[PDB]
């Protein structure tokens, strides 16, 4: 049962909530390989683990550009829900650490690369496809919201694929435990639900609105909103057309038009049905819930790995070195990390 | 086409979240 499997993940979540991991390795421990990405706030590092031989990504940000940019609490709400979730689609947070310049977040590596890659290069995925990733993304967000998560930043560049070919969501930056509302203007254009914009206060049902975007980009190959620069997709975000390709589905055309849905009291995933509005959809009518949650269906794409530590999946970055000052900075606005 | 309208834009490379 469902609803038993929340209950006691929500125990465990609760826990570790109000007790957070802290320290628990250090930068000496592990050799760096090579920048898997970058980031507005910080880079992505392959690691390895010298005396177990194991493979991690490493998140490290530099306190001080993070207090330049305002993002202190946001940095400090993604460590702490990172500790405390469990779930077979979410990147697993093994260590957490910092020093006098940086903090730093050693997650599970996904050798299959970002989702965006593989999307971009393929053009556009099949239905099926499609299906497979949405409905991993499904469960992904209930059991994200049953613990009053709101996740933020949903888009392919934040979607792992694991060498079985499931996904891995990554970046916790803009995620936040809320019960009711919330108000900062933070995402990414292309997924921005109209409430967002509006300036409105929104809830957990901006989410659902990014999976409409998700499942269309995954489908159509490019995003229900688009345009040279942000302002003139937030115009078309709020008109809320949208024009569906002649190739999809009218069960997917269906299920798009309810989760692209302006007023969100019609909105689907935030009705009094909830995530089970979604999860009846015709469109998910093939979908074995609980085979995609034990990872027995098998994955349409596999991605080609050679060996542990290969990164042939990623894009090549500039590497920069870790600098690492004498002197503690930010020390009483990162204690808590 | 969209699609060639899309191939054309400013926005077909890694998209970086916007902050407050």
């Amino acid at each position: 049962s469902v609803k038993e499997f929340l209950a006691k993940a929500k125990e465990d979540f609760l826990k570790k909530w109000e007790n957070p991991a802290q320290n628990t390795a250090h930068l000496d421990q592990f050799e760096r390989i090579k920048t898997l990405g970058t980031g507005s706030f910080g880079r992505v590092m392959l690691v390895k683990h010298m005396e177990t031989g194991n493979h991690y990504a490493m998140k490290i940000l530099d306190k001080q550009k993070v207090v330049k940019l305002k993002q202190i609490e946001h940095t400090l709400n993604e460590k702490r829900i990172l500790q405390a979730v469990n779930f077979p689609f979410l990147v697993k947070l093994e260590f957490s650490f910092k020093d006098n310049s940086n903090l730093y977040m050693v997650m599970e590596y996904a050798p299959g690369g970002e989702m965006f890659s593989h999307l971009r290069r393929i053009g556009r995925f099949s239905e099926p496809h499609a299906r497979f990733y949405a409905a991993q993304i499904v469960l992904t967000f209930e059991y994200l919201h049953s613990l009053d998560l709101i996740y933020r930043d949903l888009k392919p560049e934040n979607l792992m694929i694991d060498q079985q070919g499931y996904i891995k969501v990554t970046d916790f930056g803009f995620a936040k435990r809320v019960k009711g509302r919330t108000w900062t203007l933070c995402g990414t254009p292309e997924y921005l639900a109209p409430e967002i914009i509006l300036s409105k206060g929104y809830n957990k049902a901006v989410d659902w609105w990014a999976l409409g975007v998700l499942i269309y980009e995954m489908a159509a190959g490019y995003p229900p909103f688009f345009a040279d620069q942000p302002i003139q997709i937030y115009e078309k975000i709020v008109s809320g057309k949208v024009r569906f390709p002649s190739h999809f589905s009218s069960d997917l055309k269906d299920l798009l038009r309810n989760l692209l849905q302006v007023d969100l009291t019609k909105r689907f995933g935030n009705l009094k049905n909830g995530v089970n509005d979604i999860k009846n959809h015709k469109w998910f009518a093939t979908t074995d819930w609980i085979a995609i949650y034990q990872r027995k269906v098998e994955a349409p794409f596999i991605p080609k790995f050679k060996g542990p530590g290969d990164t042939s999946n990623f894009d090549d970055y500039e590497e920069e070195e870790i600098r690492v000052s004498i002197n503690e900075k930010c020390g009483k606005e990162f204690s808590e990390f | 086409t969209t699609y060639a309208d899309f191939i054309a834009s400013g926005r077909t490379g890694r998209r970086n979240a916007i902050h407050d």
